[PDB]
């Protein structure tokens, strides 16, 4: 089950700088990486930001990440129509001995 | 008119302290294979008209034997797999009490790859990293010393060891029946060196030692002092049988290149608490004679026994090494009786197994006893007790005797009571009517 | 009697077994221990042999010296000492001021052989 | 570049074992990676199942599913296998075989330490698994 | 009437064993010859006319004591050297690209900073790498990694076996037999006493004796029981057979720092063509040498067909000829030197295929392993073959022939060929005999 | 001749060079040599201490006042000092060597006692 | 005719080196004085005359034995301490909130092997080097493993006596103005030398033995251009030192119970450490040194320069004050010149160093833990280690520079009046003596 | 008076105070250093002590010999050698052939003398 927490949906128009938030506890968010992911409809997800704010190859500068204590959030700006997808946050949970993801914020 | 003459090879001596080498009649922690093979015929010479004075408390050979035993223990552990890598976060759950099913990942031979394992560690050897929180236990003594495993082959069998002094010295042996520890021994005999002494390590109860000659004897440097240990020796041994019912299947893994680590993988059958047995009739009678003799040194006050002082397990419990494993038995069932001047059946002593130990009470070193496969049984003889009277108050009719001492030297002092090393002085001078010719 | 089997015997009887008391003077942890112990035995043995050499008693069980017995050390006659007392308690009687008799013997012998050379 | 692709029975009855596999291409199966299994029920949150270290060669599973799933890998044909015993209707989900890098954290005289399964670089195409009579 | 008289300083002795210390000719040596006491410039040799003593080399303690001493030296030298514990990592190796005994292994090793790793491409001999997974490949674990930790041999020290004189303490003597043709056991007539043994080069060799002492004027065969098939047979040659060894691989050594200030040496690349190492020996000399050995072997056990086979089979360390020259460890296949038959009647070199091994266990010990660093440049090694270690596998009754297999599987046998002339004796300066004298009183 | 050179000569003649044989009686290598070095002193003192108690201190040739026992050896004095050497002579007395010492021990002590009371 | 005779016990000796063992005054010291045998409560200062024996400090082997022995004790007392192997980790540093201090941060293993704690400590710039051009690396990490000096043992030099085994005696020269190589009278003999302090210093002798009544200059070859020239002062020139930084020590548990110490914070402003010396005494001392130097050589024109150059170890002073080590720039003490004709305190700037190899050994490194609070250490300057730099012929002047780069010279200035000899009392002489028969 | 306090004294004064000289003649790193030093003293003491035993001078400090004094060894008279000469320079000029002079006393005198005395 998803131990992390994030808003179920943050849908709205484009051309702004919406910021999806993700929170947890010292067991998972406040102990290691806060990698995020994107999941397009009826297909497997893809990686957007790994570690804390490091970006992978192929992803433009539009996507960014941040960490603050036991909280987190995904920062984006200049959105477009293809951004309509489900975003998930992830981190390794020390207590559960297994990585867990968030509830999934639909954009 | 009398001149003076000087003698050589005179039969006299003086109390001295000298290095003592060992001797035994490769596969033991004592490393007796390097000792000089003891001569099969014990060279004992009786001394007539000699009433030499003895004092075991100020005897220095007991301290030397304690130091040497520490060296052999460390020398034997020196060439062994260092469990330093076991200082990892341990996730443990209750077994499917005194045992926990700990799980973690450990370095294999190839540093690049790790290996997940499931080991059963006793609660005494596991402490919680998170106060109160569950899981996240860590190995005890990880915050104070480096854990070292005992090479599985070298056995802890306390085989006899003879302490012999180099040439020019001698060890006087007291043969008086029922020696009281200190005084003038009227039956002395000179021996090249001490007899086979078993270095068995134990506290609160002396096992496999020497028995008295005809009656129970009590020894103490100052029996009236509470801070001074009271060593008691029995004339009749009280057999004690112990057993850890767990089948204890052993498993092995290779941590680092070449080094191997043994642990308890699974337990076949029902898990039962380790315990020790002693005949109630025999032990009950032993306390009667002990209290009977104890009334001779003190007044006619009633003698009662309590269940130790309380505190750390290493000092407040009877700890004995048998069958390659270390036990920690609760001796409260033995010292729970009162005695006066007027005056199926086995007393069970609960025991707890422990792998991580600090036998010599040193915080700089840690010993990890590997689990022995299969059930282990131990049968030994109780030959002495370590008592300490709690007379800190101005008692008038009571005399509380609490088992204790806490000093490891007391174990060997109970056996080396009849020995004293003295340096030979083969030069003497006396008057004589003689004249050295030109 | 055996080695040191006459410590409590009388003076005269103990003086007959001096030879037995004088003849008995002779992994890596035990090796160094034993090595240090053997060196001490040799050093201890030489500690007494050197005194015999300077005292003019080289290799002699019984030896005489040109030194008179001072009554201050002891005032017991030659009868009770050689027939009643033993060597064990006799050492206690001279436990103190023992070095002075040794100092008097070495110095007395120091000027003995020198006079012999002059006479020779 | 690494390619993952699942393969198995899309329809499985309840109470029996669900067995499916996922091929690997572009990188050796015994490489320094964490072959992790992920599942996502229809329109629900994403949850983790277990992983099998390619280099360490040992499996790990979620505590909530530790008593039901067993992951195995065949080095001969480069393919990881997922065997979920005692499947139920609550297990219907799109299983994904993702890889996570076993990045080096810091070394030690007795051995090196590495990160756990996090920031999955690649994901499989996804296999739909349904459970009903 | 007679009386007993004691004599001091009498010239008599008794068989005994005692601790022996070396002496070397006047730091950076494996045997610590520099720390050894300097040898006596005057070889004080005293002959013993009319003296006849029996020597039993197979029952002495010198070789047994020297064996333990040499092992402690080898180890005391490896003790302060870099420990390659961090080298036990999975190695991705591929065929060397520039015959198949070298592999190009790539591995991630630790660096000075404990939080950084360095990828290093090294060339390791196949004999020192074992497949992690037999089915697949490109995954080769360093050999001896599952038994004991590896300890790099210091490169500044040398493994050359310079002579060392084993000398007894004061009050002890070492007899020296000089009877020409003296076999293993017997009553030596030409006995002599010396302060201590001559320069004994502690050469480490198996299946053959290199740079050892030669015979006087004829082949000598020594053994405690010639008829026993399980016992070793040592043969001493009168004419040395020169053997030349070479490693054509012009390896280029490279150095990397692992851990805090600990360097690691390995083979970077091979300049030029890669060719297997081998050893050359004149066929005429060896063929003629065995003719004498076969002629002499036919003397001890009677005239029968002498045959030589190619070892008994087993591991490399015991079925191949070992070397210690040029800072390298060769393992030559001597099948060509023992592939002949000799009846009663009866350019030009024999090439010995050789394989080099870096991770080795010279003393057949599983609790310790050593890594020999590579030596830059084409190493050459020339030595004299002076002795042979033979074993007869005639378990079944020999009717007309029996095969002799070289080997022994024991290291004490090679040094026995250099200490057969000696025996430690404890001189007893005290003696008693009757005399017609009585001391005064 | 040299050290131990007269071992093969006849006993009687071999007894003329005892001085040369008695003159030469006196980190891994350091400990090994150290253990061997002290062993030399032990061997020397083991045999030297006996002369110190036998009244033969500093005497190469020392006669005793103990009569020879025929049980130890019935050979004649003429053949023993001119036929064989010490190497084989010791092999015939080794059985009684120690006993021979003990007789000399008490004999010398008695001499010291009688000489002391006499003087 | 005459006959030869032999005498046992003769009072003679022969020059020959021998193994020396210590003797301390009667466990928790680097020199292991308690483990050492006790010294004689009353050393025998036996008087001797008409001996006129020669001495040579530049040839005796006792000074060399002490050098190897002192190094052994350092390793003996350093190996039982905690080995700081995990400290060799990448360091992230920034300027302290002052150019010589760097506020470094890094990961360090805690009591668990799988847990690292982010610590913040201040490391002097001398013990830090860039790994690339912010990440910084600890110095000497590429040469040898670092070892921590246990605070339980102090580096304060205490006197230790060096005694010979029985049969060997140490002669004691006592001639007035004993320069060295030559004949010495009034040579006394004692069982062993007096209590000598194993002080660690460079280019300046501290707490050493002062001259009786005049400055002394010595050297194996005073005329050589590459041989050290030791100078012994007649009176001591007291030198003061201080570390104005008020360091606060913080401890953290590492590995299997091992402890570690580091600088946590600074109370107040940060000021460079320095050492003071009275200009009146120092000028007078060097003024008199030139007078004594004028008698040996040179064209009566003495010149003093600020060292000859090289690394910090040989070009600067050395201390072991209360556990801390200093390195002072002696440019202020050798910036004078003179001829035949001829507040108030000279300050020496210094730099504190923790990672050190005082014995010039590249195989081992010692990390001195920071001592909390301000510390001062007053010492007495007793000698100078100078060397001429006369690369050109002596025409009108010559330059004298401090240094030497050799640690043995520190002990040679103290063991100058000692020589070990072997007592061979067995001697022969013609006589008319006859051996009776 | 003290140990070795007659080094620079005249020959006669040194020949009367030899007894004192003969009397005084005999963490982990300190163990081997002390042991190796202690044993050296025993070796040194026994080095010259055994020579006296072979020469028949055990315990006899001013021992005599039975070897004539070769004129080539010293072209000097006994009067001046013992009036004000010291032992140091005297030994410094006799270090040459010290082994050869010892042989005559060691073999030609003591070994031969005891052999002749055996003819009793
Ligand atoms: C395979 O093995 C590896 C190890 O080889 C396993 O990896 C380890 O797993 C554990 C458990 O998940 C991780 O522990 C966590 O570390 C976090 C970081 O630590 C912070 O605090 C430290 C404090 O240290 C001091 O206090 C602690 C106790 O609080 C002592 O144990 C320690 O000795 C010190 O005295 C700092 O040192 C550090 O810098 C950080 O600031 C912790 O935050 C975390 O604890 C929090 O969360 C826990 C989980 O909820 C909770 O229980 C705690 O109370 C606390 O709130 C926890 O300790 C290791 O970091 C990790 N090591 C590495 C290198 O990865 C791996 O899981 C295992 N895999 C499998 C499949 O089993
Ligand atoms: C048997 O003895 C021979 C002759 O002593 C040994 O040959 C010598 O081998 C060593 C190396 O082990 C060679 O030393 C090296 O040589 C070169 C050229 O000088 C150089 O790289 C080094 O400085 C070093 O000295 C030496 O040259 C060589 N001598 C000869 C004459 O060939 C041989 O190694 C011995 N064999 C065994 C098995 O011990
Ligand atoms: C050897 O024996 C012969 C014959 O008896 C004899 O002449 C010769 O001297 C002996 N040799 C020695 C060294 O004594």
């Amino acid at each position: 089950q998803s131990v992390l927490t994030q808003p179920p949906s943050a849908s709205e128009a484009a051309r702004k700088s919406v910021t999806i938030s993700c929170s947890g506890s010292s067991s998972n968010i406040g102990s290691n990486s806060v990698s995020w992911y994107q999941q397009l409809p009826e297909t497997a997800p893809k990686l957007l930001i790994y570690n804390n704010n490091q970006r992978p190859s192929g992803v433009p500068d539009r996507f960014s990440g941040s960490k603050s204590g036991t909280s987190a959030s995904l920062a984006i700006s200049g959105l477009q129509t293809e951004d309509e997808a489900d975003y998930y946050c992830g981190a390794w949970d020390g207590s559960l001995r297994g990585n867990v993801f968030g509830s999934g914020t639909k954009l | 008119n009398l001149w003076v003459t000087v003698y050589y090879g005179v039969p006299v001596w003086r109390d001295a302290d000298t290095t003592l080498f060992c001797a035994s009649d490769k596969h033991n922690v004592w490393a007796t294979h390097a000792c000089v093979p003891t001569d099969p015929n014990p060279q004992e010479i009786h001394l007539d008209n000699v009433t030499e004075k003895f004092n075991m408390w100020k005897n220095n050979m007991v301290e030397q034997m304690h130091e040497d035993i520490i060296s052999l223990w460390d020398q034997s552990l020196k060439p062994c797999v260092k469990l330093t890598p076991l200082c990892v976060t341990l996730h443990c759950t209750n077994v499917t009490e005194g045992l926990k099913n700990c799980s973690f990942n450990m370095t294999t031979e190839l540093r690049d790859k790790r290996q997940k394992v499931y080991s059963l560690f006793y609660r005494l050897d596991i402490v919680p990293i998170n106060e109160n929180q569950g899981s996240e236990y860590r190995l005890i003594n990880c915050n104070t010393s480096a854990i070292t495993q005992a090479c599985p082959k070298v056995s802890f069998e306390p085989i006899p060891i003879h302490y012999c002094t180099p040439a020019g010295f001698a060890i006087l042996k007291c043969k008086d029946e029922g020696f009281n520890g200190t005084g003038l021994c009227k039956n002395v005999s000179t021996v090249q060196c001490t007899h086979g002494i078993k270095p068995v390590v134990s506290t609160q109860l002396l096992l496999n030692g020497s028995l008295a000659e005809k009656n129970i004897i009590i020894r103490s440097e100052n029996i009236t002092n509470n801070a001074k240990i009271i060593i008691v020796q029995l004339v009749q041994p009280v057999t004690i049988k112990c057993i850890r019912p767990n089948n204890n299947t052993v498993k092995s893994i290779r941590i680092g290149p070449g080094q191997a680590f043994y642990y308890t993988g699974d337990i076949i059958g029902d898990i039962r608490q380790a315990h020790c047995n002693v005949t109630r009739s025999r032990w009950n009678k032993t306390l009667q004679e002990v209290a009977e003799k104890l009334r001779t040194y003190f007044g006619n006050k009633t003698i009662i026994f309590a269940n130790s002082s309380g505190g750390d397990l290493e000092i407040t419990t009877h700890s004995f090494n048998c069958g390659g494993e270390f036990f920690y038995c609760n001796t409260s069932g033995l010292f729970n009786s009162t005695w006066y001047v007027n005056s199926n059946d086995t007393i069970t002593l609960p025991c707890r197994i422990k792998q991580i130990i600090n036998m010599w009470q040193r915080a700089g070193q840690a010993m990890y006893a590997p689990p022995i496969p299969g059930v282990i049984k131990c049968e030994s003889n109780i030959t002495g007790l370590l008592l300490t009277r709690d007379g800190g108050k101005d008692n008038n009719v009571n005399e509380t005797f609490r088992p204790g001492g806490s000093d490891m030297r007391d174990n060997w002092r109970s056996e080396l009571y009849k020995y004293k090393v003295v340096e030979i002085e083969p030069l003497g001078v006396a008057p004589t009517r003689c004249k050295r010719r030109v | 009697l055996g080695f040191l089997g006459a410590a409590g015997s009388t003076m005269g009887a103990a003086s007959i077994t001096l030879t037995v008391q004088a003849r008995n003077l002779l992994l890596t942890h035990w090796g160094i221990k034993q090595l240090q112990a053997r060196v001490l035995a040799v050093e201890h043995y030489l500690r007494d042999q050197q005194l015999l050499g300077i005292w003019g008693c080289s290799g002699k069980l019984i030896c005489c010296t040109n030194v008179p017995w001072n009554s201050s050390w002891s005032n017991k006659s030659l009868d009770e000492i050689w027939n009643n007392m033993t060597w064990l308690q006799w050492d206690k009687e001279i436990n103190n001021y023992t070095q002075l008799i040794y100092r008097l013997i070495e110095e007395s012998q120091n000027q003995q052989e020198k006079n012999e050379k002059e006479l020779l | 570049q690494v390619q993952l692709r699942e393969s198995g029975p899309g329809l499985v009855k309840p109470s029996e074992t669900l067995s499916l596999t996922c091929a690997v291409s572009g990188a050796s199966i015994s490489d320094e990676y964490y072959w992790t299994w992920i599942r996502q029920p229809p329109g629900r949150g994403l949850e983790w199942i277990g992983y099998f270290s390619g280099r360490d060669g040992y499996p790990h599973y979620n505590r909530f599913l530790e008593s039901r799933v067993t992951i195995s890998v065949d080095t001969s044909k480069k393919q990881i296998s997922l065997r979920l015993t005692s499947v139920t209707a609550a297990d219907t989900a799109v299983y994904f075989c993702a890889k996570a890098p076993r990045s080096f954290l810091y070394g030690d005289d007795y051995g090196d330490f590495y990160t756990e399964s996090d920031y999955f670089d690649s994901w499989g195409q996804g296999v739909l698994v349904t459970v009903s009579s």
